[PDB]
């Protein structure tokens, strides 16, 4: 048993490019890329939460970590996508 | 010699009353100087539903 | 003179701890600060406790029965920057704007965090 | 009573619960809030979607139907915020963008 | 001409004392404990004797005396003692209570009262509509044990003003009260306020001043100075009005013919040199011979240079967009150059990025345009830009002078600030406005159908009263009359009332209740009722609150 993200990112590619094939090595690069991005974002958030003497990770410290890591227009588009996703998910009423 | 009589304004109330056949319909109009409530026979009500009139139309 | 005018008007209207305007007995109790947010909370929980005791009795005039209901008519939309009639709305930060020049100069190249303060005015943050 | 996952509650195609699992036993914090995996999942959504967009346009730019790592390399190195983010990582089987200095040309 | 504002001027004369000879131990005292001000005086007078803001502060001195009796009007003496003032009201309620005791001791001292075993006089007091039980019990406790008054009466200030303006005590009318922190519409039948149908909107003058502050700070983010609450308060008082029709006044407020009136302003080489000299002499001879033709040619050259520079600036702006088709064409050109000749080498050389060379070429084109303008001399406006009209009004603006760098304009806000009591959604409160609450009181209630008004509804419409301290805004009565004519049936007579000064009508209300009528004794609570019924006791009289349940 081993874990990969392959079906999800495959679906992401079929949403915008239906007639496009895939090399397995390309999944190896892109899986390493998404794991590396998750890696830096998560330890930046943990480092920031350890700074503020807090024991809890919420949306705001990863928001600040996204603002710290990503370039500015990617930062603003990423926080736009994240805020609309978390407000859609938070409307469970 | 003829006489022209005109009601116009926003519809605020459209309540038909029966006795499958509507006996009458009460329409309440509204303008900038006040409101007015009118009774109507079903013949005009058929023309009203011909025009697809809902609440809030002029 | 300037420094002593406040002293003169302070000692003119000074009342000691044995205040003559009080009663013979005082017995001053201890009270919490009890901010205005939590007063609504425990009044609401007292009302709910009384209601669930009485059920297992309608209220007449409470602090929550007097409060006005929301409107039935649709609310008008205004531009968040100028206060004029807001025709459009940006898809990124959900800010209503009036025309193209406001969008090009203010709404699109706006600093992060100011959009939430703009939405704070109509309570949409 | 049966309800589906949080990913379509947030409208995302990446797994929210798997990200929550990795954030839980990744020993980053002793307590993890509810809204953190949704936000992180949305960020990974947008990053993967943009990278796949640039790769798909690169593969269309070479008249092929498959994603070669050359397409990924040229899509990353051609664009400049992806240049700044991914400056220190070497793509496996990527190659080098063509550039000649102006003074090295046969100027005559 | 810009008008400058400042802090309000301070009172030089200290507040006076009531005489000791005028003390009557049996006369009552009317106290209006408002959120913004306090009104205290004896019953037998018509005008309240003491008016001061409901605030106090503590003063520290170097001599270590800790004199902290700067209460009410005493805070209007110095800028330092005024800025540290603190009111007992936090929101619509009273949170702390030692300062309330200090304020009541100050006003009892200034009322010329010499007590013995507490205050021997009954007390007239107002309270918030549908107040919480803790405020009532704690008010009972302080007023019955700390001061030991013989009698206590509770009521609502809007109902007190309605009793003032019809002292028969059995009339029927509609009361609209615009207060400091809330706005209430209370229906009155036969002199008794039907509190089961009264409504409250969480908006007042304080929220209006804070809304003006937030709006004006959003309009000018780089303002050099910081302005206090009182400056926003006085430009709210002086430059705000209710529009007759907001939905028409919005669409024409920023036009040029409207902004000029109702906008307020608040503060080898030698051969080349010989050839160049010959060309300059030929140009001078052409200017002296045909100046108009040379001027037209130089103007055409300047227009061509300006058009070329505009095309270059458009290309430079289009090259910055990543999602543009020019960026896609550049990516396709890069892919084709990777895919692959002197022409191909020239294309690879010319496909390089040159931002600094683009800036140098723009500078050279600007120099050429300046040369063409000089040849034309020798031989973008703010009218259509609505952002400049919103920011700096109908006048041109320069940023290099310090006089208009400290300058503020109020054009849209003058009608935007008082409009929130009619549309509360603009302030963030999900509540109906004043007019819709009046509509659903008069039309869908009290045995009245839409289109057929009952007799009680007609008597209510004929006796509409507007009160409260926030009725000072002009244009309120005409707007209320226009909307009331808007929703009512035709032929209905609408009569509205408004004081010359609607702040003091509650004091005249309890003065006329305690003085003119002996039916004040119907509402009086004594020692024995407090001792035998407890603090959770409510007298269901015609002017106060009611029992919470049924």
């Amino acid at each position: 048993r081993k874990e990969t993200y392959s079906s999800y990112i495959y679906k992401v590619l079929k949403q915008t490019h239906p007639d496009t094939g895939i090399s397995q090595k390309s999944m190896s690069i892109l899986n390493s890329f998404v794991n590396d991005i998750f890696e830096r974002i998560a330890t930046e958030a943990s480092k920031l939460a350890a700074y503020n003497k807090k024991s809890t990770i919420s949306a705001r410290e990863i928001q600040t970590a996204v603002r710290l890591i990503l370039p500015g227009e990617l930062a603003k588009h990423a926080v736009s996508e994240g805020t609309r996703a978390v407000t859609k998910y938070s409307s469970s009423t | 010699k003829e006489t022209k009589e005109v009601y116009e304004g926003e519809v605020t109330e459209l309540t038909p009353e029966d006795a499958k056949t509507i006996s009458h319909v009460i329409v309440g109009l509204k303008s900038a100087k006040g409101t007015k409530t009118l009774r109507l026979d079903p013949t005009i009500y058929e023309s009203i539903q011909r025009e697809k009139v809902s609440i809030g139309d002029v | 003179e300037r420094l002593l005018f406040l002293r003169s008007v302070g000692e003119r209207n000074e009342i000691g701890f044995p205040s003559r305007f009080k009663s013979a007995h005082y017995k001053k109790p201890t009270r919490r600060h009890k901010s205005a947010r939590q007063l609504i909370s425990d009044e609401n929980k007292r009302i709910n406790a009384l209601l669930t005791k009485a059920n297992k009795l309608v209220p007449k005039a409470t602090y929550f029965s007097v409060e006005a209901p929301p409107s039935i008519r649709p609310a008008k939309k205004y531009c968040d920057v100028t206060g004029l009639k807001g025709f459009y709305k940006s898809p990124t930060n959900n800010i209503r704007y009036h025309n193209a020049e406001i969008y090009q100069l203010i709404v699109k190249p706006m600093a992060p965090g100011v959009d939430q303060e703009y939405l704070k005015l109509r309570g949409a943050n | 009573k049966a309800s589906q996952s949080r990913s379509a509650k947030a409208g995302l195609t990446f797994p929210v619960g798997r990200v929550h699992r990795l954030l839980r036993r990744g020993n980053y914090a002793q307590r993890i809030g509810s809204g953190a995996p949704v936000y992180l999942t949305a960020v990974l959504e947008y990053l993967a979607a943009e990278i796949l967009e640039l790769a798909g346009n690169a593969a269309r730019d070479n008249k092929k139907t498959r994603i070669i790592p050359r397409h990924l390399q040229l899509a990353i190195r051609n664009d400049d915020e992806l240049n700044k983010l991914l400056g220190n990582v070497t793509i496996a089987q990527g190659g080098v963008l063509p550039n000649i200095h102006q003074n090295l040309l046969p100027k005559k | 001409k810009a008008v400058v504002i400042d802090d309000p001027p301070l009172r030089q004369t200290p507040e006076p004392f009531d005489e000791q000879s005028a003390y009557n131990p049996q006369s009552p005292i009317a106290i209006d404990f408002g959120s913004s001000k306090l009104r205290a005086g004896f019953v037998n007078h018509a005008t309240p004797t003491h008016i001061f803001p409901n605030a106090l502060t503590k003063f520290r001195d170097r001599k270590l005396n800790k004199n902290f009796t700067f209460v009410g009007n005493d805070t209007l003496l110095d800028q330092a003692v005024r800025s540290q003032s603190r009111s007992p009201f936090d929101g619509p309620f009273v949170t702390n209570w030692n300062l309330t005791e200090e304020i009541l001791d100050y006003t009892f001292h200034h009322l010329g009262v010499v007590p013995d075993n507490g205050i021997p006089n009954p007390i007239l007091l107002t309270e918030r509509l549908a107040t919480v039980q803790s405020q009532r019990t704690n008010w009972y406790q302080i007023l019955f044990e700390t001061y030991n008054v013989p009698g206590v009466t509770f009521g609502i200030d809007s109902l007190f003003s309605f009793y003032n303006y019809n002292p028969s005590g059995n009339k029927t009318g509609l009361v609209i009260s615009c207060g400091h922190e809330d706005t209430n519409v209370i229906p009155v039948v036969d002199g008794a306020g039907i509190l089961t149908d009264a409504k409250r909107i969480n908006w007042g003058g304080h929220q209006a001043v804070d809304y003006l502050n937030d709006l004006m700070a959003l309009k000018y983010p780089y303002f050099p100075t910081k302005m206090s609450y009182l400056q926003y308060e006085t430009m709210y008082k002086d430059y705000c009005y209710v529009s007759r029709n907001y939905d028409e006044d919005i669409e024409k407020i920023l036009t040029l013919e409207n902004l000029d009136t109702n906008d307020v302003v608040v503060e080898e080489k030698e051969r080349v040199a010989k050839e160049e000299e010959e060309k300059k002499l030929k140009e001078q001879q052409w200017r002296e011979t045909d100046l108009n033709g040379w001027i037209k040619d130089k103007r055409l050259k300047l227009n061509k240079l300006i058009k070329r520079r505009k095309e270059k600036l458009k290309l430079r702006d289009e090259m910055k967009d990543r999602k543009s088709q020019v960026s896609q064409n550049r990516m396709k050109n890069l892919a084709s150059l990777a895919e692959d000749n002197d022409e191909d080498w020239l294309i690879y050389t010319d496909i390089t990025q040159n931002p600094e060379a683009f800036e140098e070429a723009l500078e050279y084109e600007y120099k050429d345009i300046v040369e063409l303008e000089r040849l034309l001399l020798e031989h973008y406006d703010w009218r259509n830009s609505i952002l400049h009209l919103f920011l700096r009004g109908p006048r041109p603006h320069d940023s290099e002078n310090i006089h208009e760098q400290h300058q503020m304009h109020l054009n849209v806000e003058r009608i935007r600030v008082p409009e929130v009591i009619f549309q509360p959604t603009m302030g963030g409160q999900d509540q109906a406005g004043i007019c819709e609450l009046s509509e659903t009181i008069l039309l869908k209630k009290f045995g009245s159908q839409p289109g057929k008004l009952s007799q009680t509804s007609i008597d209510m419409v004929n006796n509409v009263l507007i009160t409260g301290g926030n009725a000072k805004v002009p244009g309120l009565k005409e707007r209320i009359v226009k909307e009331f004519t808007g929703f009512l049936p035709t032929g209905t007579n609408i009569t509205v009332n408004m004081s010359s000064d609607p702040s003091l009508d509650a004091w005249k209300g309890m003065a006329a209740l305690a003085r003119n009528e002996e039916q004040y004794r119907k509402t009086v609570i004594s020692k024995k009722e407090y001792e035998e019924y407890g603090p959770e006791y409510i007298k269901e009289h015609k002017l106060g609150n009611t029992k919470y349940f049924e």
